[PDB]
C-alpha cells in the first residue's frame, strides 16, 4: 500500500500493514543535517530499546503477562478491533499510559528470574 | 625664541696650562647641547656628541659635562693645537640658536 | 670621509636674488636632513633654514621667514637655496651642514621630525655680500 | 479474561517541534542551493483516507526555522566577499546635469584609497537621494547608513534569484500537507496526504503585495488568525494573477575601482540619454475586477459593509511601500494607485502607472547592525512576475458605521512565507502502542 | 583468521566465523572524526533494523517462510554451498535483493499474524 | 524445495565514498595532527587469498578528499596568525651595495605603521627581486600579488614539517591494500590484504619531481591512466632513491617590527657574508643510470624507439621550476640540468649543480590570490631529501617519428598524494546476506 | 527503589533491579551537548550489540554452554550469590573478560550452525 | 560443574573521563546560559548503602573541562562585540582638577576617529595611572597591554553575574557524590549518592580568597595533595562565612563617542564630588575568631610551632591583589591588612580597612593574546560576598622548629574552581557482567 497509508483504518486491518511503518523509520545545511540525522537515529532507539527490555524484542506483535483493567478503559474488543481507529485509540488514553510500561518491565523481569530458577 | 650665554668671551693660555669653558642655557634643554670648533678661514667641526659624550675621530683628551641649564666644556689644554673658537650649541630647540662664540690663544 | 662642498655665491645688489647650490658625495644623500647656516663677522653662528629628505615641510628662521626658500635634488645628489629681497645685513659665510643621525625610525608626519639633531659636516662655505 | 499487549510499527503521530532541512536541486546563488542536499528525485505522496487532521498555520513552528534559516543563508552568502567600510567618507555632491526627477539622483565627489595604502584617488559617482542624508545641514553629504552599521557590498557573483528550494523533515517524523478544497487559514482539514518533503517555496522577500506566490484553487480565500481584531495581519490568496512589470528608463553603465589589495568596488559612472523615474504597470480592469472580488469577499465576512482602502498608513519606505528583489535591484516605492477605490453592494491598453525610486543600501531584515550595498546592474533592467496575494490590515475602527477601512501593510516579515507553509505541519511517529489482547504470555 | 579473513573461503567454510565480522561493526579533524561516528552508527542500524523486522533479532543464521524461485538463481544447492564464495554471490543476488526483503518481510508479518491469532 | 535463508556478518563488501580522518601519533605542528584522534602501535591488517579486486587509482576519491583536507588545514593553519594588508605600500628599492646574485637582492625602503595609530616609522628591509614589480615603469616599486589579494605572514612558531598522517576509515568500512609486485595504477590486483587504515602518508608539497616517497620493490614503476594520451601525467616510482643536498648560503639575520597592536611583522635584517646564490647538488653518476632505467622501461609502451628529455615547456615560474619546503624556506629550482640528454636502443663525483631561486610571497595551491608570506629563516639552512618519483609528461606532433619529448610537468597539486594513494581503496562491506538451503522455521 | 541503588548490596538482591537500570541508559554548549549525545548513543550500542551477538537479544539473564573455567577464579558458589557484590567481583574478572567474551561468540556461533544443520 | 552466564543492567562502574554539558534554570549573561539545556525541578538523588570507593579531587579531568569551558564562553562573548583597536593613540594627561588620592587618577585628552573616515575629533577623559604607562618621560603617556594585544571594550548589554551552572553527564555516565562529613580529600569516601548533574556551580573568579563559595559541614576542611611540600597549594574551607563588602565611592558618569562607523564607544566622563579611592571592609572580630581556628586546624597537621602568616611576596599586581568582580569593575585590594597575625599553640568599630585600585585594561585569564576594556559603571556602586575559602602556600625549605611559615595567593584560576568540584566524580556504567551458574542451555 505505502507508508503511514492505513492511519484512518481499523485497528484490526491496519495491524496487517505495521512493517512498512516500522521499516521506514530510518556550511549551514552541513550541520543542520548532522542534528537531523542525529535526532532521528535518537528517536528511532528511544522506542527500540524500550521495546528491547520488554521481552519484545525483534517481535511486532506481542503478549504480556500483564492483565487489563476496565479502569484504563471499559470499552469492548468488538467496537475496537471492528471499526475503532489507532489515532482516536490513543487520543483517548493519552495520559495514566507510562505507568502500564512500568508493570510490564517489572512483570517480563519477574518472568525472567523465575525461568532462571525453573532452569 | 632661546638664546644661548657662553663665557669668558676671551682668555689667554698656553701649552699644559688649565682652562675651562662653559655656557648656560635660558630655558631647560636637558642634555641636548653639542660643542663645536672653528679654526680662522676653516669651516666648523663637531667635537662633543652629546652633554656627557665624545664625538667620533676626537682624541681622548677632550671630554665635557653639564646637565639641564649649566654646561661647561672641560679642556685640559694639554694639546698644542685647537687653540681656535670654540662654540656652544644647543640643539632640540625651534631656532638651534648657537653660542656667542669664545676663542682661546 | 663625506665631501661636501658648495658654491654660486658672489656679489649681489640689495633687494635682488641670488641662488646657491651645494653638492654632496660619499653617502645616501637621500636620507640625511641637509640645513643652511651663516656666520656673521663677529656675532656667532645662526641657523636659518631646514630641509627633510622628500623635499617638503621646509624650515625657516624668522629673520629669513619668507625671504629664502631652501630646495633639494635627490636624483642629483645636490642641494639649493634661494635668496630673494637680500638686504645689507645678510652678508656672511653660508655654510652647508649635514645633520648625524639620519631619518630612519620613527616620525610623526614627515620622516626626519621627532628626532634631535646636530650639525656633523660642514662643506667650505661660500661669501656672499651686497653693497651699494 | 484481558491481558495488556503491545503493536510495534504502528500508524499513530503527534505533534512536535523537530528541526528541518532544506533539499534544493544541484554556489553562485543567495540561498546556498550547491551546499544543500540534493532534491528527492521522486516525493512519494501517500494518500490518507478517514482521518481527519486539526491544522494551524498560526502557531506552526516550522515558519520559525524557515525565517531563521533564510537570515542565515543570506548572511552566509555576504560575509565571504567584500567589505565597504572605507566609503564613509564626507562626499561632496551637486546637482545633476538634469537631462529631463531633479532631486532623484545626485552628482557626488568623494576621496577614496587605491590599492596602494600611501596613495589616495578621487573618483565620481552617482548616487540616490534615499542613500544620502546632510552632514551637517549647510553642500557636504553622508551616506544615509554610517552611523549605525558597517556597510558590506553585495557579492556581484552571486545572484537574488528567489530559486525553490524543498523543506524537508528527519527520519521518525512526517509532514502533513492539507488538501481540502478552499482550505482556510484554521479548521479541520478532511483530504489529508502524508509527504516526506514540502513542495518548492520560492523565499520571496516582497511586502504588501505577494510575488510569484502560491495560486487558488476556486476561489478567493481569507487567512487571519482573529478577523475580528484589528491587529492581525489579513492574508488574501488570489485565483486569479494579476501581471505587474517594472522598467527603468536609465541606461546606467557601471565602472570599477580597486580599494586595497582586493575588493573590487561597483559605482554608477555615467548615464546615458534622458534620466527617468522608474515606474510599474498593471492592467485596470484586472486589478480592479480582483479588488472588486476580494471587496465581496470581505463583505461575505463582514455582512453587507461597503468595503473601502486607502494608501496604508504612513511612515517609512520599508515599511509602506512596496518592494522587490527581481533584477537585483531593490525597488522601493509607492502603492497609491492600486487601494484607492470604493465599493458598494451593488456593485484593452489601460494600465495603472506607479512611480518607483531605486535605494542601494538597505535594511531588508530590519536590523539595525547589517547593512548592504547592492551594486548597480548594468545597462537597462526589465522586469515582471504575477501577483497573487495581498497583505492588508483593518483600521482600528471603533464604532461599526457602513464602511471599514483596510490598509496595506505586514509590518513584519514572518508573514509572507505563513501565506505559502498554510497546508503543512509537522508530527512525529509514534510507533509504540498498546492495546488489549485475549492472548496471553506462555512460559 | 582476524577480521574479514574468509571472504574468499568456500561458502560452507565461510559460515564458520561470521562473528569476527559481526564483532567488528562498531577543528576539522574533531567534526570529520564525528561525521564519520555517525556515519557509522547510522550505518549498523541500517541493516540491525531490517535484521530485526523480520523475527531474525540476534541471531546470524536465521530461516524464513519464503520458498525460493528458480528465476533468481536456477544453480543447484551443491553448486552454491559447494563450489563459490560470497563475492561471487552478492553480484547474481544484488537485482531481487529488495524484492527478496519485501517477500520476507510480508512472510514475517502475516506468520507473526496467525501466530497471534492462534493462541 | 528450498527455501531463502539470511545471513548476517557474511563477508562481502562495495565501492563506495565515506569520510575519512587523521590518525597520527602523539598543538603547533602546520597540519595540526596532534588535534586529530592518535594511532595504533599495532595496527589492524589481515591478510587475504584467493580474491581478485579491480584496482583504479585515477578514479579513487582518496586523493580527492585528501586535497581538500590538506587545503582546509592550511587555510585554517593561515587565520589566526597576523595580516599583513597595511604592507601594501610604495617600495624605494635600490641595490645590495654589492657586497660580494648580486642582483636578486633589493635593498628598500618604506613608511609604516606602528603601535599608536597616530605615529608612523621608515624602516629598510631586504626582498627579492621576484617578489618585486615595478610600479613606474621607470626607482619605486611595489610587491608582487599585492594588488590581487591581501597578504599574510605564516605564524613563525609553527613548523612546515611534513610529518606522516594516517588515513582512517570509519566503523563499517574498510580499505583494501594491493601488495602485488609491480602492480601498476589500475588493473586487477591478486595479493590483496585487507587494513583498517593506511600506512606512513606523508603529505609532502613538491612539484614536477616527488620528495620522501613510497619506493618500488623490485622494478621500476610507471603509471598512467593512457599512456598514449599525451594529455595524461605519466607517473614513475624509483626502485632506489636518488640524494639531494641544498644549501641557502645566505646568512640571514631576522629583524622585528611592530605593527599595529600587538601584532609583528618579520623581515630580513642584514645578510652576513658576500652574497652567494641558493643551489642543490645530485650525483651524476647515479641520476644518469635512474635516467637509463626509466628510458629502458618506458621504451616498452612505445616500441624500439629512442627517448628524449626537454627542459619544461616554459612559462609561468610556479609551473616550469622545482618548489621545496625545507625549513620553512620555499626554493625554485632549475630543472634544466637534469632533463637533458638522449637515450637510444644501444645504451669521481661530478655532481650536477641547480640554481635555485627564493621568493616569500606564495600561493601554493595557485590560488587565486590569498598569497602568504614566508617569514625568513635566520641563520644557514641546509636540506637534504630523497628522490623517488618524476612527473613526467608525453609531449608530441605527428607521433610517426622515432624519437619522443618527454617534459617534467603536470602541475596538478593532486598528482603528488595520487603517487602513494595507489595501493588503497575504500569499501562498504555489506553483513546482510541471503542464499538458499532446505529448512523451514517452526510455526 | 532507585537507579544504581542496589550497588553495594547483595550479589542475589542486585540481580532483581536490573530492569530500571537498564531503562536509564539511554555555540559552544550546543556543540559539547551534541558531541555527548553521540558519544551516549555509541556507548549503548556497544553493549547492546555484544548483547544480541551472543544470542540472548532481549534477556536479562541469559546462560550459554561456555563452561566455567576455574583457572578464572576458585570461590565456592555460594559466597559468590550470598556474600558478595558486583563491584570488588568485576575486578579479577577484567583480566579474563575478554576470552569469556570470545568463547561465548564461538560457542553461540557453532551451535547456531548445528541447530540449522538439524533440519 | 559450572557454566558461564551474562547478566544485563549490572551494577558497575569505572572511572572514566568524558565530555559533559551545562544546564541552568530558567542574551544577557557572558557565560552564555541560553545555550544550557533547561535543568530539571530536582534530581533523583539515589543514597548508595555499602559502597565505597577510592576519591581523589587533586586528579580530576572535571575541574579542566570546566576551566576550558569557561574560558570557550569568555572568548565567544567577546568574539562579537565591538573591537576597540584604534584607541592605541598617545596621551596627554594632566592631574585631576578635583581635591582629595590625586595620584591615582589622570586626566587624559587625545584625538579620536569620528564615524567619518575622513574626520577626526577631540574628547577629554579620565583614566587610571594602574593602566597607563609613559612614552619618554617628557607629558606623552600611552595605554597598557598596547604594544602586546589588541584591547577589546566589553558589551556593555552583557554582564558577568555569576550565575550557577550544573554539569551534567550524557546517557551511560553517572556522578558520585561524596556528601560525607569532614571529606578532607584525597582518600576513601562513604555514604556515597549518585546523582545525574550536579548542584550549582558559581563561577565567580578571585584570587587568593574564595567568595559565595560552598561553607563547610562542621569542622573546618583544610585540602592539599602534599601538605608536606612547600610547592604545593593548600585550600581551607571555613564553617562560618565572613561577610565582605566593597564600595567605589567616585560618582562617574558616563559618556558615549561613535568609535567607527555604528559601533560606540564608552568612556569615563568628569567625576562629581571628591574623589576618594575604593576600599573593602571586613569585621575584625568574626576574621579574628575565624583566623585562630584555621591557625589551630593548621596546626593540628603540622608540629606544634607557631603560625605566622604574612602578606604576598610580591611580582605582579594580579598575583599580589585580590580580585572582584562588584558589577562591572573589577578590583585589585591589598592583602596586608588580613594575614597580618601570627598564632602560638595558644591564644576601631571592628572594622579593617582596605586599600583597592581600579583597572580598566585587565586579563583576565593571564593571557596576553587579548585584553580587556571594562566600561566604567554609572553612579556609585555597593556589594555584598561571603568569604568561605582561602588559599595558602607555605614558603622555605629550612626545618624552623620554632614557627611555620604561610603566604597566600594562588597559582591559576582552576586551583579555585576545585573547592566546588572535590565532592564530585565522573564515572562510567557498564551493563555487561559475566558470572557463572549452574544453568544448561537447550537445544
Ligand atoms: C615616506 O613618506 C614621506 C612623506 O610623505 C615621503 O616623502 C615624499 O616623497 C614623495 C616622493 O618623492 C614626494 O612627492 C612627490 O615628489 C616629486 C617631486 O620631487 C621632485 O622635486 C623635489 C624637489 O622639489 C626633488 O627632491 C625630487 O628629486 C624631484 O625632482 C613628484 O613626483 C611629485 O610632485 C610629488 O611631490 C613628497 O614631496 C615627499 N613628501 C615630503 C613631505 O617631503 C617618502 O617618499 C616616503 N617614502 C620613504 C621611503 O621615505
Ligand atoms: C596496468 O596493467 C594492466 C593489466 O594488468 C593494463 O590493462 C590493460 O590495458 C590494455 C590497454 O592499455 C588493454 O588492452 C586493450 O584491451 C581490449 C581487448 O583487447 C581492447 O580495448 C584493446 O584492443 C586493447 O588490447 C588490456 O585489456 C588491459 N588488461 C586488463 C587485464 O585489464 C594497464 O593498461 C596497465 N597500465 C599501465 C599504465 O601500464
Ligand atoms: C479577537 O479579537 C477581539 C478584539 O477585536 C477580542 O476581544 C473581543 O472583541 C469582541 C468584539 O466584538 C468583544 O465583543 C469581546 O468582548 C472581546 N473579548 C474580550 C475578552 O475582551 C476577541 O476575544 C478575540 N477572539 C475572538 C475568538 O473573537
Amino acid at each position: 500500500l505505502g507508508f503511514l497509508g492505513a492511519a484512518g483504518s481499523t485497528m484490526g486491518a491496519a495491524s496487517i500493514t505495521l512493517t512498512v511503518q516500522a521499516r521506514n523509520l530510518l556550511t549551514h545545511w552541513g550541520i543542520k543535517q548532522l542534528q537531523a540525522r542525529v535526532l532521528a537515529v535518537e528517536h528511532y532507539l528511544r522506542d527500540q530499546q524500550l521495546l528491547g527490555i520488554w521481552g519484545c524484542s525483534g517481535k511486532l506483535i506481542c503478549c504480556t503477562n500483564v492483565p487489563w483493567n476496565s479502569s484504563w478503559s471499559n470499552k469492548s474488543l468488538d467496537e475496537i478491533w471492528n471499526n475503532m481507529t489507532w489515532l482516536q485509540w490513543d487520543k483517548e488514553i493519552n495520559n495514566y499510559t507510562q505507568l502500564i510500561y512500568r508493570l510490564i518491565e517489572e512483570s517480563q523481569n519477574q518472568q525472567e528470574k523465575n525461568e532462571k530458577e525453573l532452569l | 625664541d632661546i638664546q644661548m650665554t657662553q663665557s669668558p668671551s676671551s682668555l689667554s693660555a698656553s701649552v699644559g696650562d688649565k682652562v675651562t669653558i662653559t655656557c648656560q642655557a635660558s630655558q631647560s634643554i636637558s642634555s641636548w647641547l653639542a660643542w663645536y670648533q672653528q679654526k680662522p678661514g676653516k669651516a666648523p667641526k663637531p667635537l662633543i656628541y652629546k652633554a656627557s659624550s665624545l664625538e667620533s675621530g676626537v682624541p681622548s683628551r677632550f671630554s665635557g659635562s653639564g646637565s639641564g641649564t649649566d654646561f661647561t666644556l672641560t679642556i685640559s689644554s694639554l694639546q698644542p693645537e685647537d687653540f681656535a673658537t670654540y662654540y656652544c650649541q644647543q640643539y632640540n630647540s625651534a631656532p638651534f640658536s648657537f653660542g656667542q662664540g669664545t676663542k682661546v690663544e | 670621509e663625506v665631501q661636501l662642498v658648495e658654491s654660486g655665491g658672489g656679489l649681489a645688489k640689495p633687494g635682488g636674488s641670488l641662488r646657491l647650490s651645494c653638492a654632496a658625495s660619499g653617502f645616501t644623500f637621500s636620507s640625511y636632513w641637509m640645513n643652511w647656516v651663516r656666520q656673521t663677522p663677529g656675532k656667532g653662528l645662526e641657523w636659518i633654514s631646514a630641509i627633510n629628505s622628500g623635499g617638503g615641510s621646509t624650515y625657516y628662521a624668522d629673520s629669513v621667514k619668507g625671504r629664502f626658500t631652501i630646495s633639494r635634488d635627490n636624483s642629483k645628489n645636490t642641494l639649493s637655496l634661494q635668496m630673494n629681497s637680500l638686504r645689507a645685513e645678510d652678508t656672511a659665510v653660508y655654510y652647508c651642514a649635514k645633520v648625524d643621525e639620519d631619518d630612519y625610525g620613527y616620525y610623526y608626519t614627515v620622516p626626519g621630525d621627532l628626532k634631535k639633531y646636530y650639525f656633523d659636516y660642514w662643506g667650505q662655505g661660500v661669501l656672499v655680500t651686497v653693497s651699494s | 479474561n484481558l491481558w495488556v499487549t503491545v503493536y510495534y510499527g504502528v500508524p499513530v503521530w503527534r505533534d512536535a517541534d523537530t528541526t528541518l532541512f532544506c533539499a534544493s536541486d544541484a554556489k553562485h546563488n543567495v540561498w546556498a542551493t550547491h551546499a544543500c542536499v540534493p532534491t528527492d528525485p521522486n516525493p512519494q505522496e501517500i494518500h490518507l483516507d478517514n482521518v481527519t487532521e486539526k491544522f494551524n498555520m498560526w502557531k506552526n513552528n516550522m515558519v520559525e526555522q524557515m525565517h531563521e534559516d533564510i537570515i542565515s543563508l543570506w548572511d552566509q552568502s555576504l560575509k565571504p566577499c567584500v567589505k565597504l567600510t572605507p566609503l564613509c567618507v564626507t562626499l561632496h555632491c551637486t546637482n545633476v546635469t538634469s537631462v529631463n526627477d531633479r532631486e532623484g539622483l545626485k552628482n557626488c565627489s568623494f576621496n577614496m584609497t587605491t590599492e596602494l595604502r600611501d596613495k589616495r584617488q578621487k573618483v565620481y559617482s552617482l548616487f540616490y537621494r534615499l542613500d544620502i542624508v546632510p552632514i551637517n545641514e549647510n553642500s557636504e553629504y553622508r551616506l544615509i547608513n554610517c552611523n549605525t552599521s558597517a556597510i558590506t557590498q553585495a557579492c556581484p557573483k552571486v545572484s537574488f534569484e528567489p530559486i525553490p528550494i524543498h523543506y524537508c523533515t528527519p527520519a521518525g517524523f512526517a509532514i502533513l500537507k492539507c488538501k481540502d478544497e478552499g482550505f482556510n487559514g484554521t479548521g479541520l482539514c478532511k483530504n489529508v496526504s502524508t509527504v516526506q518533503c514540502t513542495h518548492g517555496i520560492k523565499p520571496v522577500v516582497s511586502t504588501q503585495l505577494l510575488l510569484n506566490g502560491s495560486l487558488a484553487e476556486k476561489n478567493i480565500i481569507i487567512r487571519s488568525e482573529n478577523i475580528t481584531n484589528n491587529a492581525k495581519i489579513i492574508i488574501v490568496q488570489l485565483v486569479q494573477p494579476v501581471t505587474i512589470k517594472c522598467i527603468r528608463p536609465n541606461n546606467n553603465t557601471v565602472k570599477s575601482i580597486r580599494i586595497g589589495p582586493g575588493q573590487a568596488f561597483y559605482y554608477t559612472g555615467d548615464i546615458i540619454g534622458d534620466i527617468r523615474q522608474a515606474h510599474c504597470n498593471v492592467t485596470r480592469s484586472r486589478w480592479n475586477k480582483t479588488l472588486q472580488e476580494v471587496a465581496e469577499k470581505l463583505r461575505t465576512y463582514f455582512g453587507n459593509k461597503t468595503i473601502i482602502f486607502a494608501n496604508s498608513s504612513g511612515g517609512d519606505l520599508e515599511i509602506t511601500t512596496h518592494s522587490f528583489n527581481c533584477g537585483g535591484e531593490f525597488f522601493y516605492c509607492n502603492t497609491s494607485g492600486l487601494f484607492n477605490s470604493t465599493w458598494y453592494v451593488n456593485s484593452s491598453n489601460d494600465t495603472i502607472t506607479l512611480p518607483c525610486r531605486i535605494k542601494q543600501i538597505i535594511n531588508m531584515w530590519q536590523r539595525a547592525g547589517q547593512a548592504m550595498y547592492a551594486p548597480p546592474i548594468p545597462g537597462v533592467i526589465k522586469c515582471e512576475s504575477n501577483i497573487t496575494g495581498l497583505l492588508l490590515t483593518r483600521d482600528g475602527g471603533k464604532d461599526n458605521n457602513v464602511n471599514e477601512t483596510f490598509r496595506p501593510g505586514g509590518s513584519d516579515m514572518r508573514d509572507n512565507w505563513r501565506s505559502e507553509l498554510y497546508k503543512y505541519k509537522v508530527v512525529e511517529i509514534e510507533p509504540l502502542g498498546v492495546a488489549p489482547t485475549r492472548c496471553k504470555r506462555r512460559v
